[PDB]
Order: C-alpha cells, then structure tokens, then sequence
C-alpha cells in the first residue's frame, strides 16, 4: 500500500512546528534570533532524539542558549525523512519566492 | 499500426511529389 | 499505445475514397477523344 | 604542471590521477597519529547491468552497456576521516565531496538504465593490522544510494513527491487504483557495496591508486518500476594525509 | 515463460501412468492414462455413471 | 518525346463491370466471416 | 483611496513613536530605493536571498528589530544577518561600505530616512504584493 | 568515430571546392544577354 | 571542351529539368542529408535529453508519438552551443541520447536553404530575369535562422532551438511568450500585420483578378480554359478591377498600376516577416516585449490591473511550469 | 463478440480496391469514342 511520505509527514508535528530533523532551514526565519547562525548550527548538528538536545550543541553562547530555550515551544522532532534531507534539500529545497 | 499509417501517408505524399514534378502535364504555348 | 482501434480504417478510407474518386475522373478524362 | 586551459575539453578532467609503475612502496601508519583522505577519486570504466532473469531462474548475468551521458561519470574531491582502529584496521568515513553522478547507460536492445552512481556516506574498512598501506591493502565497505530523483522531481504529467499533482489529472474519472503506483511517488534509499583494490602506493607522498568495483541499484523512477542491479568497475586514487 | 517441469502421473498403487499424447490430426483429444504396457489405468470420463477409471 | 506505338486503349464494358462487382462482392461476403474470425 | 497622512505614518522607533512622512519624502524614497536597492529588492523580495524579504512582519522579527525607521537606517549604515550575529557590510550596500558599493556614496541621512520610509509604507499600500514575489504579480 | 569524421570532412571540402571554383569559372558570362563583363 | 568545362556547362545548364547551379552543388547534398536524417529520426530516433537533466524526451513515432506530437528533439542543454557532430560521440547510442540528429539536421538545413536562396538568384541570372525573388525568400529564411540558430546563440544552447515538430513548435512558442512577452513586442506585431495582411492582400488580389476575367468560355466549362499559357494579352481587365476596388473604398486607394500593385504584394509580407524574424533574433538577446506590469497605479498606490497584467499572469503560469526540473535557482537568466 | 479488430478494414479494402479498379476501367471505357 503506497504512501506519499511527505504528505504523510505533514500530518505529524512536522506540519505544525519547525522539525529540527527535517524542516528546511529557511523556516528558522519565522522567529527572532534563529537565522542564520543558530539555524546553521541546528541543521548541521541534526538529528536530535528530543527538542531539548538542541541545547547541547557545542560552542553555543549563553545568549544562543537562551534564545533556543525561548524557542523550544516552536520546535519539534520526528523521524528523519530521507526525502526531506537528501540532496542538501534542508539548505535549499528549490523554493524561493 | 498508427506509425505504419503515418509513414505510409507520408511516403504516398513524397511519391506524389515525384509524379507531380516529373510526370506533370507539360505546359504548352498555344 | 492505446490508440483508437478505428483510427486505421478511418484514415484509410479518408485517403482512399476521395483519391479513388479523383483517379476515376482523371483516367476517364484521359481516355476521351483528343 | 597542467592548467585548466590545458585540460578543458580534453576529457582529462573526468580522469582520476594515476601513479607510474615505480610506485610500489608502502605508506607507514602511525596508530598514534590521526589521518584523513584529502581526495578520493573514482573513475568508472565499465558499467554492467544484471539482465532480468527470463524465468528460467538460473544465474542471471551482468552484461555490458554503452555509456550515453558522456564523460560525466567520475566521483572526485571526496574527503573524509581515516580512522585507525584498535585492531589495526583502517576505516574511511566519507564526509563530503562530489560523491555522486547521475549516469545513463544503454543495454543491448535499447533499454536505458539511469543510475545514481555514488559512494555517499561511504564507510570502508581494511583488514586488521595494516601497519602500512601497501599494494596488498584493500578497502571494503558500504554506502547509501538515495533516490535518483529527489523529492521535488515532477513526472511528465506533473505528479511528484514533494511537489506536483497527486493524481492523473488527464484522466479525471479513471479509476485511481490501477494508477496508484504511478500517482504515488516513493523515495528510494538502498545500500551499495564497494571494494577498493590498491595496486600502487607512493610511500613518500601518501598517494595510493588502484581499481574498484561497486554494486548498487539503478533508478527506480520514484517507485514506478523495479530498479536494475548495477556493477561498476574502474580505477581510483586517494591522497592520505596526517591531520 | 518457463518449463513447469516433467509431469509424472501415478495411481494409488504407485504405478507410473502415462498420458496418451494428442496426434496432430485432432483439434481435441480425450485424456487417457495407461501403464508402461499400454493398459488403461485412468482417464477423464465423458459419461460418469459407469466410469471405472476416473482419476478420483 | 516521340510517341510509343505499342500503346493500346483499354476497355471494360458494362456487363463485365457487373460481373466483376458480383465476383468481388460475393467473395467478400464469403471470406469476411473468416477475416473477422 | 489616497496616499493619506495616515498611510504615510510609520513607526520611528521600537518605543511606540511614529513619524509622518510627506508625499515628497515618499516619492524620494521610491526613487532612491529604485536607485540603490531595487536591482535586488524589486517588489520587496530579495533576489540574492529570497528566504529574507522586506515584509514588515519579517523586519519585525529581525534582530535588532528593523520594522521602524531607526532599525532600517542603522541597517543601511551597518547591515547584519537576520539574527544580528555578524556584520555583513562587506557583501551588502551600506554607508560603512560606500567604498565598495559606490552608489551609497551620495546617500545622505535624509536619503536613508526616505528609503526606510518607502520600505515601511509600500506594504501598507500593496499588501501581499510587497515581498510576495511573482505569485502576487 | 574518426573514419566517419574524415569522410565527412573530405565530402564537405569536395562540395565546397566545387562551389567556389564553380563561381570562379566565369559566372558573370553565364547569362542570356551581355557576356563581356570582365 | 575538357571535362571541367563540360561539367561547368552542365551544372549551370538552363536545360536541366531542375536547375543545379553552383549554389545547388552545395544545396543538394546538404538538403538530402538533412532530409534523410530528419525522416529517419522522426520515425525511429530514441528519446532525447533535451534539457541536459537526464530526462529524455521521446520525439519519434516508434517511441510513442503521432504526427502532431512527434519531433526531432533539440540537442542537450549540457552540450549548449558546442558542436556535436556524430564523430564527437563515443557511440551512436550516445549521439542519439544527446540529440545529435537535431544539430546535424538544422545545420544542413540552414546551409541548404541559404543555398536555395542563392540558387534562386543564380537561375534568375541564367534566365535573364530581374534578380530579387531571392530577396523575398530572405524573409522566411531569416526566420528559420532566427529559430534554429540566432536564438540558441543568444541563450547559449541549441536546446533552445525550435524543436523539429508540431507540438515542439508550440512548446517553443509558449516558452518564448513566457520569457520575452513576444506578443507585446512591436516586431512580432509587425510580423502579425505581415502575415494577416499578406493573407488579406492575397485573397483580395485573387478575388479582384478573378472578378475581372474576360469572358472566353461557356458556363459548361472552367473559366481557367479562357487563358492559354504564354498568351500575350492579359487575361483580365485591370481597368474594371480598379474601377471596382476604387469605388469600394475610394479611387486613390486603388492601384491602377499593375507593377506598383505587385510590388506592394511582394513588399508587405516580406517586410513584415523580416520584422518578425528580427523580433525573434533580438529577443534572442533578451530585448523583450513591452512591460506595463503595474504601470497603472491609483492615488494611494494601489495597483490597477490592465490587460497587460492579465497577460502577465498567464506568462507567469508559463514561466513557473516550463521545464519543471531544470531550475535550481530563482531566476531564469537565459 | 470478440472478433479480429482488423476484420473490418480487411473486408472493406477487399471489397473496395478491386471494385474501384473495375469502376475506373468501366468509366474510362464509356468515355471512349463511339
Ligand atoms: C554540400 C555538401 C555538404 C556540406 C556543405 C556538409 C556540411 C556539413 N556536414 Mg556533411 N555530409 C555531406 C555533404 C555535405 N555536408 C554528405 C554527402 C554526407 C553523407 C556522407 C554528409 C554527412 C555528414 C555527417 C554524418 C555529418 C555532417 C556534418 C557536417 C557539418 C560539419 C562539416 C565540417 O566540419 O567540415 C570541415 C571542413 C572544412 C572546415 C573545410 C575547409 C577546407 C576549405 C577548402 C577551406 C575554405 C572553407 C572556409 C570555411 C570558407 C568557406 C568558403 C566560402 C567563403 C565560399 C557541416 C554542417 C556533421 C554535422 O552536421 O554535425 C552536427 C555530421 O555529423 N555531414
Ligand atoms: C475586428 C477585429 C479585429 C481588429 C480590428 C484587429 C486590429 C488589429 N489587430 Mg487583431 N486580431 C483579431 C481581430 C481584430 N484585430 C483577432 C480575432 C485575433 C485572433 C484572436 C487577432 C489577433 C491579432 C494579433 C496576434 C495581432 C493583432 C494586431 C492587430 C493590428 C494589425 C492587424 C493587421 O495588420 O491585419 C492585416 C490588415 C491590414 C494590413 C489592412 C489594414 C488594417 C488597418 C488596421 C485598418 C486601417 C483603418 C483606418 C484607421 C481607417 C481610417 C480611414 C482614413 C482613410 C480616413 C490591428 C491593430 C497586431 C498588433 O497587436 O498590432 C499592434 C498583432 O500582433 N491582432
Ligand atoms: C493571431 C495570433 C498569431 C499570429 C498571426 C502569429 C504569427 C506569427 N507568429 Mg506568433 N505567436 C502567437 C500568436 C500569433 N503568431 C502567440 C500567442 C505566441 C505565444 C505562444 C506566439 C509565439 C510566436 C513565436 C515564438 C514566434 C512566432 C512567430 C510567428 C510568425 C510565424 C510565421 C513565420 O515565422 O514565417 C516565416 C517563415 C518560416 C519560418 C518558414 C521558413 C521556411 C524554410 C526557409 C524552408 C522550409 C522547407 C520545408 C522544410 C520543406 C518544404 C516542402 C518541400 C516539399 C519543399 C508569424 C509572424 C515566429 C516568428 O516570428 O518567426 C520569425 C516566432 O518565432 N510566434
Ligand atoms: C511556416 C511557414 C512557412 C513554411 C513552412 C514555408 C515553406 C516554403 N516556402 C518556400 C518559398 C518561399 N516562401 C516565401 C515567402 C513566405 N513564406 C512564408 C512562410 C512559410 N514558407 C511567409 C510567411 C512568407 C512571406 C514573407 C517566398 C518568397 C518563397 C520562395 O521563393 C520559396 C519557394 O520556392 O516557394 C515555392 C519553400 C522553400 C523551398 C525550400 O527551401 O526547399 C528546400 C528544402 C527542401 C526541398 C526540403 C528540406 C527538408 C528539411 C531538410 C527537413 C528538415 C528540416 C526542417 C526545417 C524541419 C521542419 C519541421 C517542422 C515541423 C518545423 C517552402 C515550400
Ligand atoms: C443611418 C445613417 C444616418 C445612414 C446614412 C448613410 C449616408 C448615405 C452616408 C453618406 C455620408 C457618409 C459618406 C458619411 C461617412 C461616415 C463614416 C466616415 C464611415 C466610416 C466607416 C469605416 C469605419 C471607414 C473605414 C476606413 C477604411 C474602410 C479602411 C480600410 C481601407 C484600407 C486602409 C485601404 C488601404 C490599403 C491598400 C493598400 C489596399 C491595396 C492592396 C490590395 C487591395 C491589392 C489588391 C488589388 C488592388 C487593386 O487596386 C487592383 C486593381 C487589383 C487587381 C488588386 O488585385
Ligand atoms: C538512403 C541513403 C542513400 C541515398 C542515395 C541517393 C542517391 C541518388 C543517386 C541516384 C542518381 C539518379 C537520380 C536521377 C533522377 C533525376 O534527378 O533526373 C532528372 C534530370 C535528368 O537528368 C539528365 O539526364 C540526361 C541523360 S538521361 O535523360 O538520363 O539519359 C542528361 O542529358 C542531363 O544532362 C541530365 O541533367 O536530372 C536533372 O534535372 C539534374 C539533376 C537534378 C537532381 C537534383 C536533386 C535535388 C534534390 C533536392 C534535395 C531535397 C530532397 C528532399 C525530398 C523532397
Ligand atoms: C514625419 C516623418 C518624417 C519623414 C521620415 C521619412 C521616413 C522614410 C519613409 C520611407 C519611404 C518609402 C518610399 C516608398 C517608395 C516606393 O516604394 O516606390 C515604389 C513604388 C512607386 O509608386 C509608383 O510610382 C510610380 C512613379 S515612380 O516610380 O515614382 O517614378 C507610378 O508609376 C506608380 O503608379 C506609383 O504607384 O511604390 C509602390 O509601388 C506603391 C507603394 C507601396 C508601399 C511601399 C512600402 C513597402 C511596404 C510597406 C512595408 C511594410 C510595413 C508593414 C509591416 C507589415
Ligand atoms: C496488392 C494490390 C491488389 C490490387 C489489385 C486489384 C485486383 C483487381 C481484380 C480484378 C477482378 C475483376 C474481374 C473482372 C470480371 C469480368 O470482367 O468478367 C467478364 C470478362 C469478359 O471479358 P471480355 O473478353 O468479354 O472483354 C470485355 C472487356 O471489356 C473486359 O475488360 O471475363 C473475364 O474477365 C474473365 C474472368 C471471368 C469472371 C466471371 C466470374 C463472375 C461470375 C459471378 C461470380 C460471383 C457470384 C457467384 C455466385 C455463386
Ligand atoms: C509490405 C508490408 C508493410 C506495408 C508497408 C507498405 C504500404 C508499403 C508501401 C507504399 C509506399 C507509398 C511505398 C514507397 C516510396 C515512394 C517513391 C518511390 C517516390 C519516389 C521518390 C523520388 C524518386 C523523388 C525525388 C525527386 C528528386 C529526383 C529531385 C528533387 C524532387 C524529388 C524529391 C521529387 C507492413 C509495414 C504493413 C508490414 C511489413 C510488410
Ligand atoms: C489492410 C490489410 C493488412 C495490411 C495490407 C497491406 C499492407 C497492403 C500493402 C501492400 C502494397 C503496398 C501493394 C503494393 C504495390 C505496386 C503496384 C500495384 C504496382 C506498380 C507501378 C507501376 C504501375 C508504375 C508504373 C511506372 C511509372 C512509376 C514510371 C515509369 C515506369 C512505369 C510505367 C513502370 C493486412 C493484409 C496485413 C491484414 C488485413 C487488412
Ligand atoms: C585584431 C584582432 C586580432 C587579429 C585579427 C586577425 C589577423 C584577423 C585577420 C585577416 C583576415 C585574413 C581576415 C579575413 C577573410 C577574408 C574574406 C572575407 C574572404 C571572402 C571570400 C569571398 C567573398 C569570394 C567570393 C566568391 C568566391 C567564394 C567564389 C567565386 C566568386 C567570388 C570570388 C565572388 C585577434 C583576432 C588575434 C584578436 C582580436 C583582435
Ligand atoms: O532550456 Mn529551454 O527555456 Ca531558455 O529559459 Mn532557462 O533555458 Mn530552459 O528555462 Mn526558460
Ligand atoms: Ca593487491
Ligand atoms: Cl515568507
Ligand atoms: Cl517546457
Ligand atoms: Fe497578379
């Protein structure tokens, strides 16, 4: 029984929040202070077993840690989807304006 | 069968070109 | 390809019938007295 | 020393570096030192495709094919960690580089076989106790083969995975079930295997060269049909460095 | 597509039975099985009411 | 060009037309069943 | 509809203060924006980085906030990435990099105010079209 | 494929030479009226 | 006469059923090669990766096309303007995959048609005619050059040449509209005036001449028999024709001079089509149609759409949908 | 009925081709001088 995995993923938290394991990096522009520095660090250090694990990325400033903490309510994690993360698509998913 | 039809019609047209040129009724000054 | 199975006869008669009409008229023209 | 203008349009740019016949030395491994491959290059010379068994169900063979996508096939500028393991084996952990090429080869009779020839996320290991890399060293390991098309790719009727229609819009009232395999795009991710056989070593420079053979699946057209089995053979080159 | 393999027919006693082959002349042909010596052991009966040789 | 003297007129009278059409149509009526099979 | 004083009234700072631009300032703003910015920011988008636009909400969520005259003027003096983390004057037009972006050389403080005001007023007029890209053309 | 290449090159050169030398062969004189155009 | 002299006499012979001539010496082999390659490809060529993205497009009848859908597909975008003769390929299979037939055909065709034009001059010279029929032929020819050579050059790839096929032709047109807004370009409008006008004057002229034919036949025979090939007397009454058309509009809007009339008949479509061709050939360098997108603005600054903007929306649909897998970056710059 | 889908064009051409040949011949015969 054949499933479109992206559509299916849209029915998980991926469709509701920024998925640290899958969502393309431009989504981090949605919230103050995340783009591009933290966005880059997050994508680079993905996947994460839980949202809070994002606080454990090495080299972070106290400022960066606080911004992340203020933005945890906007993050989620789901299983890594090959279709969303191959091709460097997390950095450029072929969508512009 | 479609392809056969198309190529056939084309070939008929080319043959027609041949007859229309070399076996035309000759123009004659009266 | 899943073509219309009547396309062949349609095309064939489309070519043949008027072509034959014309050949009949031409040939019966040629055989008239000069 | 050759420049781009010397090389451009010659075909040489799709070739891996070679080492001359005198390069039969040994490159010492200090197990206290960390190492990297600074450049891994793979130049395919032959693509073989496993014929689909007639139904006799004997051993279907790999048959030769003709490359139609020209000299666009090599993987190069690949780099990654070269770990020294506790048992003295070396493990290459591919990090990055031009580690894939779409390639289309053509079978006898005309069938075209697209594949993503790749070593993405290659993890290849030697035999234990390799105190030096020699012309007797080999690497064997596996890699990832993602879908030949990525998720945005749209088929000729506009259907796709991450984009596109989800139905056969040209057939508004056709029964969907028979078309499901075409309507519902799927993203393949499979494993490939590769052996690197070192034939030449420059002990002084850290350069090694040899032959490779890889085995992987070809394009499955986002789940529309069964992929073919491909065996790729060619030459390789790598520069080992302390890092 | 493929050879299914060679079919060997046997009765309940384990004797090998041989299907009588269709000659080219016949558009249709009955199904009759004999032993190695040509003695009838099985068939597909037309009329069943007095069948003696059914596969069953 | 100088004309060809081997040329002959060709004829088919009406009776021969009717006979021919009869032949063709009856042959068609006979064989058609086999063409459709 | 008219280009009223209310439309031309835009936030001066983050502290609730507004400034009312004149019609001539708006025109100057359009002209100077076209002159210095539109090559990349035509219609409110960004051609060399479409992920970042000139929509007011986006500017509001930039660091430091850019959804006011002051934020935009400072940006035009000392542009940063969207999170404020690095200074990007070296690859983005600014007064600070007027040496390498020569069109910024004749831009005055007044000019910067006019451009900023254009950037804030235009979406009040054009709505989704501003920063919308081709979808909304 | 080298032989095809050489063959085509030779053919093309042949016809081109025919064209050029042909128009060089007193073409202005080849008309039904005034031929002395030299 | 020696052999060369004899050969020259035959080549330029006015008695050959079809004139050969020196232009014909180049034209014949090139057009034969182009024709043969075209026909063979159109029937039997395998799909071609036109856009260089390993997404082969089937053009030939045997690979699932009919006459309307069929084409010889343009060479790969990966090739660009590189010369891709058969011998640059490692194999015919490669040559075919990458669209070599397209280059072979269009290059032989363009050479051959240029020679066709020269040949028209040549024969006009041999027959003691005035020489400018070929100049009229320069109008369609230039247009072919525009779509097979100049546009590819400007855009940097023969993959952008017009495909050799009916639907491929339509593809080329739609994409051209998307990328240059050609309808809004005055050279294309002049082209349209050229062909609409050409047809109008053709029908008009036809109708007036036909209308003033002198009675030479009975009602039970075709009036065409009223004219005998090579007769000295004109077969219609131009004074009556002019008398009619001059009253239809007004006297001075009608031609009483047959030569002036026929010159007009030659010039209108030829000049118009020259402008069409120059339109394609200059949009080849992206000097595009008029852009009145958001030209009309109300007092507040609200955009007030005009028909140009609706055109713009259609153009947008075309732009975003064409070659759906070829673009990785937001602007289509060539 | 599951008939051969070429039976129709086969029968049609079988009838039409020779019938036409004969009609051509007859008509060009009639037009000849009496
Ligand atoms: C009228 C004859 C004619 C002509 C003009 C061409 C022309 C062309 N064919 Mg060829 N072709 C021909 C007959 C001809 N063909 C025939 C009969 C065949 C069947 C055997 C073929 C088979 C064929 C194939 C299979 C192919 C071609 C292709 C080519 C092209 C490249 C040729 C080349 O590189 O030449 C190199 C030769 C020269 C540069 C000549 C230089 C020597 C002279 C003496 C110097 C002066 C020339 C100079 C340039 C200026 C011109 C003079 C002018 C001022 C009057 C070219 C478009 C290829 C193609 O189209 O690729 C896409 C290709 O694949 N052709
Ligand atoms: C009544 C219907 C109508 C009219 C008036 C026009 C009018 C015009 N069309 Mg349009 N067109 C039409 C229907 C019509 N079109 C249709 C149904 C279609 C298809 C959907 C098109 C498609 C079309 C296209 C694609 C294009 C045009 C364009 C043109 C112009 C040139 C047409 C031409 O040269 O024809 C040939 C006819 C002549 C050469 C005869 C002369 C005609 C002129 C215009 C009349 C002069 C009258 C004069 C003003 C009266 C003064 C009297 C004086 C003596 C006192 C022209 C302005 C073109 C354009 O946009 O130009 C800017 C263009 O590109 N038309
Ligand atoms: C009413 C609507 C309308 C009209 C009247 C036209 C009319 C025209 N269109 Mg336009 N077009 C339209 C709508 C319209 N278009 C729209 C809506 C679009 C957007 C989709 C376009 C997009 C468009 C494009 C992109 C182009 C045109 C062009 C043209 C012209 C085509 C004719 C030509 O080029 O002759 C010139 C003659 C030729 C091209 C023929 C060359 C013949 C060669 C020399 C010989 C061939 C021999 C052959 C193979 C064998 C012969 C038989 C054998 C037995 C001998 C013409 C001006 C084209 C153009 O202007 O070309 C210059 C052009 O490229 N149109
Ligand atoms: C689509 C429009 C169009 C076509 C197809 C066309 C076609 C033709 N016009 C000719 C002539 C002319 N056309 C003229 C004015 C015009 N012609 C126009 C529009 C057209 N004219 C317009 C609008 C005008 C007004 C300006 C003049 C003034 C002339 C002539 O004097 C000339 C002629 O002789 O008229 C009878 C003929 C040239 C003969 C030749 O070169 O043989 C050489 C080629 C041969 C024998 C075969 C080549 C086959 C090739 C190799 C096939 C492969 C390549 C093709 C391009 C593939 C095309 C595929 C399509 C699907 C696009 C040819 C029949
Ligand atoms: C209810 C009411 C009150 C009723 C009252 C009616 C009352 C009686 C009216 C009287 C008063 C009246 C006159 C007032 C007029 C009102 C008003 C002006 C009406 C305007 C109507 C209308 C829009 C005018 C349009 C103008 C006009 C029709 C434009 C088209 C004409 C066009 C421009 C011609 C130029 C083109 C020219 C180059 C054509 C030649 C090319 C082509 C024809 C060659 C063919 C050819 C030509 C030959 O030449 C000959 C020889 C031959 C062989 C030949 O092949
Ligand atoms: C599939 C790949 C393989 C391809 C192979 C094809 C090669 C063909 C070679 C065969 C040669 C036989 C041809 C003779 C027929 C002939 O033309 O004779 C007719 C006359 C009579 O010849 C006349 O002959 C006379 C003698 S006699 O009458 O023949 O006895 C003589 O008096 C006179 O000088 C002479 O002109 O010849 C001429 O008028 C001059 C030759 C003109 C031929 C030009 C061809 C133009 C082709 C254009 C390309 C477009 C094609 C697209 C199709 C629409
Ligand atoms: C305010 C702007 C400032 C000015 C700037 C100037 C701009 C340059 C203008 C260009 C000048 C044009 C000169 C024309 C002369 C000429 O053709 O003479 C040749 C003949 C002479 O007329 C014939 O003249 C004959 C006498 S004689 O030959 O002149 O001696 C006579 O016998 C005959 O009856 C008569 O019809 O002209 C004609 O045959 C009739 C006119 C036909 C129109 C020609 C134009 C070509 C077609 C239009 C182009 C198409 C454009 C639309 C696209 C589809
Ligand atoms: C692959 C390409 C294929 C295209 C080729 C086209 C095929 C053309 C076939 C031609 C056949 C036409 C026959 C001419 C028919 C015709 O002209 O006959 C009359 C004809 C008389 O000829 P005459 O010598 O009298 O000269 C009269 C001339 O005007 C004839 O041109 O006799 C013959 O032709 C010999 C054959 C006798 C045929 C008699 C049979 C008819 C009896 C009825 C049979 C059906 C009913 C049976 C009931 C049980
Ligand atoms: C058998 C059969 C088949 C069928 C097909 C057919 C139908 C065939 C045909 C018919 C046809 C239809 C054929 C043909 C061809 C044609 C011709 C043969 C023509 C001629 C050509 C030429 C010779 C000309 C040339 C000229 C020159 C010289 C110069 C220039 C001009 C011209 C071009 C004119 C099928 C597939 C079913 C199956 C198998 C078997
Ligand atoms: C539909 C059908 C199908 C198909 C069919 C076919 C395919 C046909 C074709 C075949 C064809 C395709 C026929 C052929 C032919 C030919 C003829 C009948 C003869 C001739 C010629 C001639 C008559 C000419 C004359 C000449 C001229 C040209 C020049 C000079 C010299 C001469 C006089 C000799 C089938 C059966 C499968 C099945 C069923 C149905
Ligand atoms: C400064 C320049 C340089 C150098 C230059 C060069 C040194 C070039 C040259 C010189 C030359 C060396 C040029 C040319 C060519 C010539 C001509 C253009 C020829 C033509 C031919 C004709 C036209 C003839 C005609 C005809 C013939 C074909 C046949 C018969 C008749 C007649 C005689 C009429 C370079 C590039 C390094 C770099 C940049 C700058
Ligand atoms: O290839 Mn045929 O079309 Ca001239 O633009 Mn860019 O490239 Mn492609 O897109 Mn749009
Ligand atoms: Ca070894
Ligand atoms: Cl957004
Ligand atoms: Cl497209
Ligand atoms: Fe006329």
């Amino acid at each position: 029984e054949l499933v479109n995995v992206v559509d299916e993923k849209l029915g998980t938290a991926y469709g509701e929040k920024i998925d640290l394991n899958n969502t393309n990096i431009a989504a981090f522009i949605q919230y103050r202070g995340l783009y591009p520095t933290l966005a880059k660090l997050i994508v680079k250090n993905a996947p994460y077993e839980s949202v809070e694990d994002v606080l454990n990325i090495p080299g972070l400033t106290e400022r960066q840690k606080q911004i992340l903490r203020e933005n945890l309510e906007h993050f989620t994690v789901t299983e890594v989807e090959t279709a969303l993360v191959e091709g460097g698509d997390r950095y450029n998913n072929g969508l512009y304006k | 069968m479609e392809t056969i039809t198309y190529v056939f019609i084309f070939a008929c047209i080319i043959a027609l070109f041949f007859f229309a040129i070399f076996f035309r009724e000759p123009p004659r000054i009266t | 390809m899943e073509v219309n199975q009547l396309g062949l006869i349609a095309t064939a008669l489309f070519v043949l019938v008027p072509s034959v009409f014309l050949i009949i008229l031409y040939v019966q023209t040629e055989s008239q007295q000069k | 020393t050759l420049t781009y203008d010397d090389i451009v349009g010659t075909g040489l740019a799709n070739k891996c570096p070679t080492l001359d016949d005198t390069a039969r030395g040994a490159y010492p491994i200090d197990s206290s030192q960390t190492y990297r491959i600074a450049r891994l290059c793979l130049q395919p010379t032959t693509f073989l495709v496993k014929e689909e068994p007639k139904n006799k169900r004997q051993e279907a063979e790999f048959v030769p094919t003709k490359l139609v996508t020209r000299e666009t096939t090599s993987l190069d500028q690949i780099q990654g960690e070269l770990k020294v393991n506790s048992d003295g084996s070396l493990t290459f952990v591919e990090e990055d580089g031009i580690d894939f090429q779409p390639v289309t080869v053509q079978m006898a009779g005309g069938e075209r076989i697209p594949l993503l020839f790749t070593v993405k996320n290659l993890v290849a290991s030697t035999q234990p106790n390799v105190t030096s890399i020699t012309t007797s060293t080999d690497f064997k390991g596996e890699f990832n083969v993602p879908s030949y098309r990525t998720a945005n790719f749209l088929d000729p009727k506009g259907r796709g995975l991450a984009s596109g229609y989800d139905s056969a819009i040209a057939l508004p009232q056709a029964k969907e079930e028979e078309l499901a395999r075409a309507n519902v795009k799927r993203f393949s991710l499979t494993k490939g295997q590769i052996s690197l056989n070192v034939a030449k070593v420059d002990g002084r420079t850290g350069e090694i060269a040899g032959t490779f053979e890889s085995e992987q699946l070809s394009d499955d057209d986002m789940g529309a049909h069964e992929p073919h089995e491909v065996k790729i053979q060619g030459v390789f080159y790598a520069s080992i460095e302390p890092a | 597509q493929a050879w299914k393999g060679h079919a060997v027919f046997r009765n309940k006693e384990g004797e090998e039975l041989f299907v009588r082959r269709m000659p080219a002349f016949f558009e249709s042909f009955p199904v009759i099985l004999t032993d190695k010596n040509g003695v009838v052991k099985a068939d597909i009966p037309f009329r069943r009411a007095e069948s003696k040789y059914s596969f069953e | 060009m100088e004309p060809n003297p081997n040329r002959q007129p060709v004829e088919l009278n009406r009776t021969s037309l009717y006979l021919g059409l009869l032949l063709i149509l009856v042959l068609a009526l006979l064989f058609s069943s086999y063409f459709f099979n | 509809a008219e280009l009223t004083p209310e439309v031309l009234t835009v936030p001066l700072n983050s502290e609730g203060k507004t400034i009312t631009l004149t019609e001539k300032q708006y025109l100057e703003g359009k002209r100077l924006f076209q002159y210095a910015c539109a090559s990349c920011h035509v219609g409110g988008i960004t051609k060399t980085n479409p992920s970042l636009d000139l929509r007011t909400e986006t500017l509001a969520l930039a660091t430091p906030p850019r959804d006011n005259i002051e934020g935009l003027v400072d940006y035009m003096k000392n542009p940063t990435t969207y999170d404020g983390e690095q200074e990007i004057a070296e690859v983005h037009p600014s007064l600070r990099s007027a040496d390498i972006f020569p069109k910024m050389r004749n831009l005055t403080e007044k000019d910067l105010v006019a451009i900023a005001g254009h950037i804030l007023v235009e979406p009040k007029i054009l709505g989704d079209k501003w920063g919308g890209g081709k979808v909304y053309y | 494929m080298e032989t095809l290449k050489i063959t085509v090159y030779i053919v093309v050169t042949f016809f081109v030479l025919l064209f050029v030398f042909g128009f060089l062969s007193g073409d202005p004189a080849r008309n039904p009226k005034r031929k002395d155009l030299e | 006469a020696n052999l060369w002299e004899r050969f020259c006499n035959w080549v330029t012979s006015t008695d050959n059923r079809l004139y050969v001539g020196w232009f014909g010496v180049i034209m014949i082999p090139t057009l034969l090669a182009a024709t043969i390659c075209f026909v063979i490809a159109f029937i039997a060529a395998p799909p071609v990766d036109i856009d260089g993205i390993r997404e082969p497009v089937s053009g030939s009848l045997l690979y699932g096309n009919n006459i309307i859908t069929g084409a010889v597909v343009p060479s790969s975008n990966a090739i660009g303007l590189h010369f891709y003769p058969i011998w640059e390929a490692a194999s015919l299979d490669e040559w075919l995959y990458n669209g070599g037939p397209y280059q072979l055909i269009i290059f032989h065709f363009l050479l051959g048609a240029s020679c066709y034009m020269g040949r028209q001059w040549e024969l006009s010279y041999r027959l003691g005619m005035r020489p400018w029929i070929c100049v009229a032929y320069s109008a369609p020819l230039a247009s072919a050059f525009a779509v097979f050579l100049i546009y590819p050059i400007g855009q940097g790839s023969f993959s952008d040449g017009m495909p050799l096929g009916i639907s491929g032709t339509f593809n080329f047109m739609i994409v051209f509209q998307a990328e240059h807004n050609i309808l809004m370009h005055p050279f294309h409008q002049l082209g349209v005036a050229g062909v609409f006008g050409g047809a109008l004057f053709c029908a008009m002229h036809g109708s007036l001449v036909t209308s003033s034919l002198i009675r030479e036949t009975t009602e039970t025979e075709s009036a065409n028999y009223g004219y005998k090939f090579g007769q000295e007397e004109e077969t219609y009454n131009i004074v009556a024709a002019h008398g009619y058309f001059g009253r239809l509009i007004f006297q001075y809007a009608s031609f009483n001079n047959s030569r002036s009339l026929h010159f007009f008949l030659a010039a209108w479509p030829v000049v118009g089509v020259w402008f069409a061709a120059l339109g394609i050939s200059t949009m080849a360098f992206n000097l595009n149609g008029f852009n009145f997108n958001h030209s009309v603005i109300d007092a507040k600054g609200n955009v007030i759409n005009t028909w140009a903007d609706i055109i713009n929306r259609a153009n947008l649909g075309m732009e975003v949908m064409h070659e759906r897998n070829a673009h990785n970056f937001p602007l289509d710059l060539a």
